This record gives C-alpha cells, structure tokens and sequence, in this order.
C-alpha cells in the first residue's frame, strides 16, 4: 500500500482524505475495491483466429 | 489609585487583529473529526496555555 500521513505529496497527487483531519489515511490493495485494472485483451490471438 | 502593573501590556484597546486560522495544531485534533475546510472551528484565542 501507500501511507501519506508523514507527507504532502498527496496534495500533489490531487488525492485527499475527505475528512482531512485524522489518520485512517493509508491506501491498501483492500480499499480500491472494484478498481482493479480490467486485464487487457490479446490482440494477436484475436487476429490469427480465422480458422 | 493603587495599581499593580508590569509588562504584560495593558489588555489593549483601539483595534487589533483577529487571527482566524484553521490548521492551527491543537484545533485540528480536538475539533476536526467533524469535517473539512468548508466549515470548521478555530480558537481565536492565541494563548497556548489553553486547549
């Protein structure tokens, strides 16, 4: 994950806590729910495929 | 017309400034669980001998 607590770069990354006054503020794989990258599709496999 | 005085300049009159900060170090933690920077609260009393 990634914790900013001890830093400001957060503000640069245009990302900020919504109650900007505490510390539950670290970001773990576990928080970005649904936000998994899709995965990407294979192009060539699609192509050659005309059997 | 007994008068015990000394330095600590007469709680003075005629106009001063009122500093209305928000991220002053103690304000935060005692009061800014409640919310953001759109509304908050601040001690306008700049005496550090006070929570």
């Amino acid at each position: 994950g990634v914790d900013f607590t001890e830093s400001r770069l957060s503000n640069l990354l245009g990302i900020r806590k919504r109650h900007p006054f505490q510390e539950g503020f670290k970001i773990m794989y576990e928080d970005l729910e649904g936000g998994n990258i899709p995965a990407l599709l294979d192009v060539t496999a699609y192509e050659e495929s005309k059997k | 017309r007994n008068s015990i005085r000394y330095s600590e300049l007469s709680p003075l009159y005629d106009t001063t400034k009122l500093y209305l900060v928000d991220n002053k170090s103690a304000d935060i933690a005692s009061l800014n669980y409640q919310n953001d920077h759109s509304n908050f609260l601040t001690t306008v009393v700049q005496n550090n001998d006070f929570t």
